[PDB]
């Protein structure tokens, strides 16, 4: 919590230091949809992929978040912020705005940044989110507490690499199916692994709901992420 | 009387590791073996009792745990850490879950429950973290059979097969090798005890191995008849001599 | 009893309140406005126990408008009445309970529909094409069971109300002063400062 | 004081006890039907007022309390004994047994040897009385360590009173008697001033006797008091 | 249930957390306030490193408490959420009370309470944030500009600013801002705070953001397309000699 | 020995001693001199009040805790205020459930009690200031010493200070002859004003300087300060 | 870096030296009191010329018979006037008088001890001591006008005289020959103005110094611009004509 | 009791009476219905003496407290509402009290509050509380004109309690009367009603229910 002679929160530095290790998530927002990627902590043959979410995770109906760092942390956070949803819907008979929820979880990390000499959470999350007042939205918060909104953002390893990429590659009138693609194409490139393949990745969608009028999130089975992945032509 | 250590006794270094958890995953590497391996029709967790004198009673000191009727852990690391968390883990089943669904918790809730016990202890002022790897195996209605591996820092993993502890990297590799998803638990348990018998220094036999399954309801363990929709536990623990027989076939 | 009118015709929501405060044998007041705003299009009406009504009629206006400048933005009158239910409920169970019926009259900008709300102090929500609160609702229902029309303008609704001002006039034991009458639309909330002798 | 060390002690205990050796010398004798508690109690000037700076401490109506280290420490502990003492008498109707009181102390001692938010008690206190079966004397270390005792010394003179303690504990296998305790206390007392004689000190007796005092605890005073010191005036020379 | 003292005395009589608290304040980005005759302008500065944020949804500096009173800061970002809440209840509640929006100099001296109090607590740091209060007193058109610091010592300037470089714009404010003469007009005060954020910002494109305070609740945010013209005629104009 | 010893007052040092209380200890010693006497009908505190400029008010050293009983101060004043008040309640509790005068010897326990809970509980420091307390109970004239390490001792007469050495040097030869100056509480005085005398370095004690107070059989406690001082000096 | 409140070998409480230290580099203020009034004056010293110098609220309003001076971290204080207008009115309250000035000064010395985390004896609400320093200036029936000088160390001193901040030492000297039991409230206006104008950095003027006093007949007043101005004229001319 | 007062062109009129009860009992015929909170503000008493007099007295330090931290004189709304706040904060433990705040400021004008133990807080230009009300008002109402003289208006008060000492049995003793201007309270005495009633009577001709 203490400031250093900088003017810097020493255990907050050394938590955002912790996450850059983690696999990098990227959140890619177009106007018909939002794409949530992330690949998992370099696996094995024997871990079950059919039973496990460790970078996706559901918050309320329209809204998710992508994790970077600390899984056990972001389950603590994850929850808080699933009753958040619930006690918004319940005083006003409104899912929760996008932004207020984002806003509520940040502050609770800004929190454990000025008082009770907690250590921080390592944890960066990646929100998308439907609401009907600003449509999608994609954002940002670390374990500082600050948040900002993107249109393109990447968590964890390799921001660095992977937020110059999409910087060239993005375009305002994109379709969902466009940032797919720009999505898996920028952790092809950015990946400490040989080839990227479906098994070390975890993927997301929030439409338009096929066909209706309402928002839905498909979070992709493992299958249908080695289809997407042929797709888009690199096997 | 009162606590001077109200602050997180596990912090950041400027590298980014978080010490405390590391150094209570090198006490995991220091402890006795134990694995889980999952079938198409149950689950098999086993381990080897390491006694403490030849003048102990090894009966009286089970690695292997019941945590609720589907549900049973091992672990590998500091035993009395393990004895809590599993005293902890039962009380939580219940308080959180079976006195509101009036149904036991399917294993990834429970499991979760567990985690965020073991997250806590990174986190609150004051405590070291619990220096143990568990593995749970179980079984419920909607998600068929599960293994999950839970490490000090509270995250947990859903595995096909794993090992902690001592022989961790060998006997990994060694089921990597045997695994497949046509498995029957039979098969598995036949595994479960040629993995084991790598990592034995001593006897290897149904004295000081602990092997437990989540298999099949067994209503003659029960203890009531009469509801014909309470068919009994799925975990068993295996017997001294039904280990034995596995061994003579081995 | 303290006169509590609501009427929602096809534009506008129209909300009538009397205005006499009684302490005993005495008329203390005869221009009480029995009335918050709660956000620009959003009108909340009061009656009850007397101390409880203003307090919790300015304690929800409070709240409503720090929810305004939160999050830049104002509330739909559906939500605004769900966080007045809530209150309410909680209220009811607590050592000393807010004794208010409330009406909430709304113009939703994002749906361009008036919407009426009534709210009695236990926390009973219900949306109506028209509602009251206390004795009045006794003569003023079946009245407009019989004169209300869906398609009704602002003008013909102020009509209605006049026909149920005069029953109650005509009929309650009690002089409550005549009323305030107030329109809440897209262009927000507005006083028709003549209705006494209009 | 929380803190072991590498080979099982507690060194924060041990230097709570050079504090206790610092102390001035106080002895207890266990007499065939009571409890004799002596003190040494150094004049630092004249200006002190004589017999009215009572270092001997009452715990209900029969238990007697002596201690050398840290005085104010000593008065804690007989605060909380007679805390302790009351609630006894509240809850089971009886006055509290001495080995019943001794333990009471004793994990309250011990409390203080847990915890880094505390430090040990800085004195050894020689304490007992008459109850249903018998006379007891105790003494209990800085550590929380108590045992029963036949005679015991704590403080400066420590060595050379247990010296004398342990000769009459050979001479007198059959008893000692309550009138003959006091003189051989005020003895002993003076037997462990030889050490501070640059200093000048001050007698203090008290006894608790089945037949002398009925069990209740007193201070010798007046002519008993006189008549001992003058046992040790003319057999220190 | 953890109040051990973070902020503490020095040897030389600093307090050194709220001193390493301004160093916080000092790397943030820029901030500056100008109050012309009849109005106060607010202008921040947003950094060039990350260029593909979503500006519809993204946090602006400029924050309003009550529909008279703005708020801008210079420090930790998530460090001036807590207080912008707190100033926002605390307005309520003296409308509920005191039947009367608050006066600019009130929630000052609010918000600097907390400010100090954060410095003198267990367990607490101070707030990385340096605050500019600006707004109209209710009834009336006389113009305030007030900024708070981490030590909760708070006053009104004329122009100030805060952040990085606010010391390069300081010295621009303190030649060019002249105290009989404050700008006449809205048009005329947006101007020179363009200009003293055109000192540090050097692209000024939508990097620069405006924020016009008038009279009787009237505040309103300035687009990219009004400051791109502010921005252009000021480097035109100015060229020849 | 002296090392990481000295932290805070629940740390024994290997020779047993303790570093925070014997620093309190030594804020005592830098305080203005006081003294403090009796016979069997009275008892007398004089105490060298200390200015801190020529600008300033001496700051006060004698505190009435009851009609019976009073205290001067040496070290941390506010210290002294802490500790009078409460044994101004402690008095005051006495009249109030008892209807009985607070012995001074019960005053002296409950002080050193008091100050032991300080030396013991950590992250609080000891009380930093010596008292010299007087009165007249049911057994006569009493003074007590009180010394931050909760030792009081009960005494005929005595000093604490800067330069009390002196005084207390004066105190112990005078012995025999002020415990019986009886019935005469001017003879008292003028033998305490003396006795104060003996530990000036300083300069000659003015009528600001002097402060001195009485309590005995017939005489409720009281304070003498500026002009009423004068016919001692 | 130990404790908050660990005595120092020599006897001395580490946190409270430092914080007499946090005083000495704070604005200069100083307060004369005579037979016919007290009077405070502070320097105000603005950190810049856009700062608008009338907001610098360095002498407040405590009660009608009550004002005060501070200097050092000039944000501690907020709360220790609160205490003390708080502690006069309650008074008020509880036995239709004034307040003594002695017994607010002893009231916000008491709120000063108040520091360390809730010391066994008793509690304590705060974390380190005040980083300022008070001069407290009234007047009460029973003691006439007087001057305190209330410390962090909770400690306070009466004084005829009494000047606090960094132009302390000097301005001291200075007041130890200037003051005399016999000043007129005119004669000490203009002590107060000379002997800061000494110690001050700028040139002294109706802007960057604050004069104020209290009189048992107008209560306690904050001159404005336009009188102290009048009363620097009224320096200015007796010095340059001496 | 009786108080009451009003607005009219010249400011404000405020009138009490001075009897205090306990039963049937006439416990003092001296008391003070009114309290004087700052030269711009007055305070008026009904029911419960004790639970007035404490409270409004309170409400005296606390209006002084805003002027100490706010450098201003707190406005008539605020001050009757800090009375109305606490006052709610006891509903339901059995306070009595009927009051006013009267008082003027630049930006409110002259301006009346009634504030009672049930929380109701009313603004208005007439009111009478207190056992007496009915007997004030009947006076009162009948020969209100905006437009009173200060003069007239002081004596419409004067004459209203009067009405009521005499029809009230809990009334009576003493008139005291209060006038409030943009300067701004002043008193304009005590007025027995042992003398007052027989003048009036006199003076006025009314008052005929009275043989002699
Ligand atoms: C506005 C005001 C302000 C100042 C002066 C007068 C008034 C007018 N107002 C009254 O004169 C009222 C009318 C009665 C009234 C009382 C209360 C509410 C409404 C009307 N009288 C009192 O308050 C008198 N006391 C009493 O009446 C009592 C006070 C306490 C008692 O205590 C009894 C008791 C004690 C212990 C336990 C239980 C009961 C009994 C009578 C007082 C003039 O001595
Ligand atoms: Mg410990
Ligand atoms: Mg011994």
């Amino acid at each position: 919590t203490i400031f250093s002679p900088e003017g810097r929160l020493y255990q907050v530095e050394y938590a955002l230091e912790s996450i850059s290790h983690a696999g990098t998530a990227i959140g890619i927002m177009a106007s018909d949809g939002i794409v949530l990627a992330a690949e998992r902590k370099v696996t094995s043959t024997l871990l079950e992929q059919d039973t496990s979410t460790e970078k996706l995770y559901k918050l309320n109906d329209k809204i998710a978040v992508a994790v970077a760092g600390l899984t056990a942390d972001a389950e603590i956070l994850i929850n808080t912020a699933r009753i958040h949803a619930q006690n918004y819907l319940k005083t006003y008979n409104e899912d929760i705005p996008v932004e207020i929820l984002v806003r509520r979880l940040s502050d609770i990390k800004q929190g454990y940044t000025q008082h009770g000499g907690l250590r921080p959470f390592g944890v960066s999350f990646i929100y998308a989110g439907y609401d009907d007042r600003y449509g999608y939205q994609l954002y940002t918060s670390n374990p500082s507490g600050n948040y900002t909104g993107w249109k393109a953002i990447s968590v964890g390893a390799n921001t660095s690499a992977a937020q110059t990429l999409l910087q060239m590659d993005y375009k305002d009138d994109m379709k969902v199916d466009d940032a797919i693609e720009l999505a898996l194409k920028t952790l092809s490139k950015t990946t400490d692994s040989s080839a990227l393949t479906y098994d070390r990745l975890e993927f997301a969608t929030i439409r338009k709901g096929a066909n209706d009028g309402e928002v839905y999130q498909k979070i992709f089975k493992p299958q249908e992420i080695k289809d997407i992945l042929v797709k888009t032509g690199i096997t | 009387m009162t606590d001077r250590y109200s602050f997180s006794l596990t912090t950041f270094s400027p590298s980014g590791k978080l010490g405390q958890i590391d150094y209570a995953l090198t006490a995991v590497k220091q402890g006795v073996t134990s694995l889980g391996i999952k079938a198409t029709n149950g689950v098999v967790i086993a381990t080897e009792k390491k006694s403490s004198s030849p003048l102990a009673m090894s009966e009286t000191l089970s690695k292997v745990s019941l945590l609720t009727p589907d549900i049973g852990a091992v672990y590998s690391g500091m035993g009395p850490d393990y004895r809590v968390l599993v005293d902890k883990s039962r009380k939580v089943a219940h308080t959180s879950y079976k006195r509101i669904y009036g149904e036991y918790p399917p294993t990834k809730l429970l499991v979760s429950e567990v985690a965020k016990i073991m997250q806590e202890a990174t986190q609150s002022g004051g405590v070291r973290p619990f220096g143990v790897s568990l593995l749970i195996a179980g079984h419920d209605e909607f998600n068929g059979f599960s293994l999950y591996q839970v490490d000090p820092s509270g995250s947990y993993f859903p595995w096909k097969a794993t090992a902690i502890g001592k022989g961790s990297v060998a006997a990994k590799t060694f089921l990597e090798k045997r695994w497949n998803d046509e498995l029957e638990l039979e098969d598995a348990i036949h595994i479960a005890l040629l993995t084991l018998k790598e990592s034995v220094e001593g006897e290897f036999n149904g004295d000081t191995i602990e092997l437990a399954i989540i298999g099949d309801e067994n209503p003659d363990l029960l203890g009531y008849t009469g509801i014909p929709t309470d068919k009994g536990p799925r975990f068993r623990k295996l017997t001294s001599q039904e280990i034995n027989d596995r061994l003579e076939a081995l | 009893m303290d006169i509590i009118l609501g009427i929602r015709v096809q534009d506008s929501v129209i909300l009538a309140s009397s205005k006499a405060v009684t302490r005993g044998i005495s008329v203390l007041k005869d221009s009480d406005d029995k009335t918050r705003q709660l956000s620009p299009h959003t009108l909340m009406s009061f009656a009850g126990e007397a101390g409880d009504t203003v307090q919790f009629a300015e304690y929800i206006q409070a709240n409503i408008q720090l929810y305004s400048i939160r999050e830049d933005y104002e509330l739909s009158p559906q939500a605004v009445s769900s966080f007045v239910r809530q209150e309410l409920a909680k209220s009811i169970r607590s050592r000393r309970p807010y004794q208010v019926n409330v009406l909430i009259g709304g113009y939703d900008k994002k749906k361009n529909k008036p919407e009426l709300y009534q709210i009695d102090y236990l926390g009973t929500k219900v949306e109506l094409p028209y509602g009251a609160h206390g004795y009045s609702g006794f003569y003023t229902f079946s009245l407009l069971d019989h004169h209300y029309r869906p398609d009704m303008t602002t003008e013909e609704g102020l009509d209605l109300l006049k026909l149920c001002v005069q029953e109650l006039e005509k009929r309650m034991p009690m002089d409550f002063k005549g009323v305030i009458v107030k329109i809440v639309d897209k262009d927000g909330i507005r006083q028709v400062d003549d209705f006494q002798a209009q | 004081n929380s803190v072991f060390s590498p080979d099982g002690r507690n060194f924060q205990v041990e230097y709570a006890v050079k504090a206790v050796e610092n102390g001035t010398t106080s002895i207890g004798i266990k007499c065939n039907d009571g409890v004799v508690f002596a003190v040494e109690k150094l004049i630092t000037s004249k200006l002190l007022v004589p017999q009215k700076n009572v270092k001997i401490q009452v715990v209900d109506r029969h238990i007697g309390c002596v201690y050398s280290g840290l005085i104010p420490d000593g008065r804690h502990l007989v605060n909380r004994g007679r805390e302790e003492a009351a609630s006894f008498k509240k809850l089971y109707k009886t006055p509290i047994p001495i080995p019943a009181f001794a333990d009471r102390l004793g994990q309250y001692v011990q409390a203080h040897t847990l915890y880094n938010s505390v430090r040990p008690f800085g004195v050894s206190t020689i304490f007992g009385g008459v109850d249903k079966n018998g006379a007891h004397l105790y003494m209990l270390e800085p550590s929380g360590s108590y045992w029963g005792y036949k005679g015991a010394a704590t403080g400066k003179g420590r060595q050379s009173a247990k010296a004398e303690l342990e000769k009459l504990v050979d001479h007198h296998p059959e008893g000692l008697s309550a009138r003959e305790a006091v003189k051989q206390a005020a003895k002993i007392i003076y037997l462990a001033h030889e050490d501070n004689k640059e200093k000048d000190f001050e007698l203090e007796i008290s006894w608790c006797s089945l037949s002398e005092t009925n069990g209740l605890h007193k201070f010798v005073k007046g002519d008993l008091l006189q008549e001992a010191i003058d046992f040790a005036q003319k057999e220190i020379n | 249930g953890y109040d051990r003292a973070l902020s503490i005395f020095s040897p030389d009589g600093h307090i050194f957390q709220v001193e390493y608290a301004l160093e916080a304040v000092k790397r943030g980005t820029c901030a500056v306030g100008v109050k012309g005759k009849n109005c106060v302008v607010l202008g921040c500065e947003r950094r060039s490193t990350l260029k593909l944020q979503d500006t519809r949804i993204t946090p602006s500096k400029v924050s309003k408490i009550d529909s008279h009173v703005v708020l801008s800061f210079s420090g930790l970002n998530a460090d001036s959420r807590i207080l912008i809440e707190k100033a926002r209840v605390e307005a309520q509640s003296h409308r509920l009370t005191l039947e009367d929006p608050v006066t600019v100099e009130y929630l000052t001296r609010y918000v600097a309470g907390v400010q100090q109090r954060y410095t003198q607590s267990g367990g607490v740091r101070p707030f990385g944030v340096s605050t500019l209060i600006a707004g109209f007193d209710p009834r009336d058109d006389e113009p305030k500009l007030y900024q708070t610091e981490p030590s909760g010592i708070y006053s009104s300037w004329s122009a100030q600013t805060i952040g990085r470089n606010s010391k390069t714009v300081r010295e621009f404010l303190e030649k060019n801002y002249d105290r009989k003469e404050p700008p006449a007009t809205v048009e005329e005060c947006v101007k020179l705070t363009v200009r003293s954020l055109l000192e540090v910002v050097q692209t000024g494109a939508k990097n620069i953001e405006i924020t016009v305070v008038k009279p009787d609740s009237d505040i309103v945010a300035l687009s990219s397309e009004e400051i791109n013209q502010y921005v252009t005629q000021i480097e035109q104009e100015k060229q020849e000699q | 020995f002296r090392n990481n010893y000295d932290g805070d007052t629940v740390t024994f040092s290997p020779t047993g001693r303790l570093f925070q209380v014997e620093y309190a200890l030594e804020a005592i010693k830098q305080g203005s001199v006081t003294v403090g006497l009796r016979s069997n009908t009275h008892a007398v505190l004089v105490a060298l009040k200390r200015n801190a400029d020529e600008l300033s008010s001496y700051q006060k050293k004698i505190i009435k805790c009851d009609e019976h009983m009073g205290l001067s101060l040496a070290g941390l004043a506010p210290d002294a205020r802490v500790l009078s008040n409460y044994l101004r309640q402690q008095c005051n509790y006495s009249s109030l459930v008892f209807n009985r005068k607070l012995a001074v010897e019960r005053a002296g326990h409950l002080l050193c009690d008091k100050a032991q809970k300080n030396t013991q509980s950590y992250g609080g420091r000891p009380y930093g200031v010596g008292l010299l307390i007087i009165g007249y109970d049911k057994s006569g004239a009493h003074l007590l010493e009180f010394q931050p390490s909760g030792n009081v001792t009960e005494l005929y007469g005595t000093a604490i200070g800067a330069r009390s050495q002196g005084a207390k040097t004066y105190l112990e030869r005078t012995l025999d002859t002020f415990i019986k100056i009886d019935g005469n509480p001017d003879e008292l005085i003028k033998a305490g004003v003396e006795a104060i005398s003996q530990s000036l370095r300083d300069e000659s004690l003015t009528v600001d300087n002097l402060s001195i107070a009485i309590v005995g059989k017939d005489t409720p406690f009281t304070i003498y300060d500026g002009e009423a001082v004068a016919k001692y000096i | 870096d130990r404790g908050v409140s660990t005595f120092s070998p020599e006897g001395r409480l580490f946190q409270v030296e430092y914080s007499l230290e946090a005083i000495k580099l704070g604005s200069t203020a100083i307060g004369i009191a005579t037979k016919e009034g007290v009077v405070l004056g502070v320097e105000k010293r603005a950190t810049s010329p856009l700062l608008e110098s009338d907001s610098i609220e360095k002498i407040v309003e405590i009660d009608r018979h009550i004002g005060c001076a501070m200097s050092g971290l000039t944000a501690d204080a907020r709360s220790m006037i609160e205490h003390a207008r708080t502690a006069a009115v309650t008074h008020n309250l509880y036995y239709d008088e004034d307040i003594n000035v002695e017994s607010l000064t002893q009231s916000v010395c008491d709120l000063a001890l108040r520091f360390g985390e809730g010391a066994s004896g008793e509690e304590r609400l705060m974390s380190r001591p005040f980083g300022v320093a008070l001069l407290i200036a009234g007047h009460d029936a029973d003691d006439g006008y007087q001057l305190f000088h209330a410390e962090p160390s909770g400690t306070f001193y009466r004084y005829n005289a009494k000047a606090i901040g960094s132009g302390s030492e000097g301005a001291q000297a200075e007041l130890l020959n200037e003051w005399h039991s016999s000043l007129t409230l005119k004669e000490a206006e203009l002590l107060v103005l000379k002997i800061l104008k000494q110690v001050m950095e700028e040139k002294l003027d109706e802007n960057n110094a604050q004069l104020s006093c209290i009189t048992k007949q107008d209560g306690f007043k904050i001159y404005d611009n336009e009188k102290t101005a009048e009363l620097i004229k009224e320096l200015k001319e007796k010095e340059a004509a001496e | 009791t009786t108080t009451l007062a009003f607005r009219f062109q010249g400011g404000i009129i405020v009138a009490v009476d001075s009897r205090a009860t306990a039963g049937n009992w006439v416990a003092s015929q001296t008391v003070k219905k009114v309290i004087e909170i700052n030269p711009f503000l007055l305070g008026t008493m009904a029911g419960g003496a004790a639970d007035c007099q404490f409270w409004e007295t309170w409400l005296g330090s606390q209006c002084r407290l805003h002027e100490l931290r706010e450098k201003e004189r707190i406005s008539v709304a605020a001050a009757s509402k800090i009375l109305s706040n606490l006052v709610y904060q006891y509903k339901g433990a059995g306070l009595s009290m009927g009051t006013m705040i009267c008082g003027y400021t630049r930006k409110e004008g002259p301006t009346i509050y009634y504030v009672d133990s049930d929380g109701t807080r009313l603004k208005g230009d007439i009111f009478c509380v207190g056992s007496g009300q009915t007997f004030a008002y009947g006076v009162l109402d009948s020969n209100y004109k905006w437009d009173l003289s200060v003069e007239d208006a002081l004596y419409l008060g004067k004459r209203s309690i009067l009405a009521a000492a005499h029809r009230d049995a809990y009334s009576g003793g003493s008139v005291n009367l209060y006038h409030v201007t943009e300067d701004g309270w002043i008193y304009h005495g005590n007025h027995d009603v042992g003398e007052l009633f027989w003048k009036v009577k006199e003076e006025e001709g009314s008052f005929n229910n009275v043989i002699g």
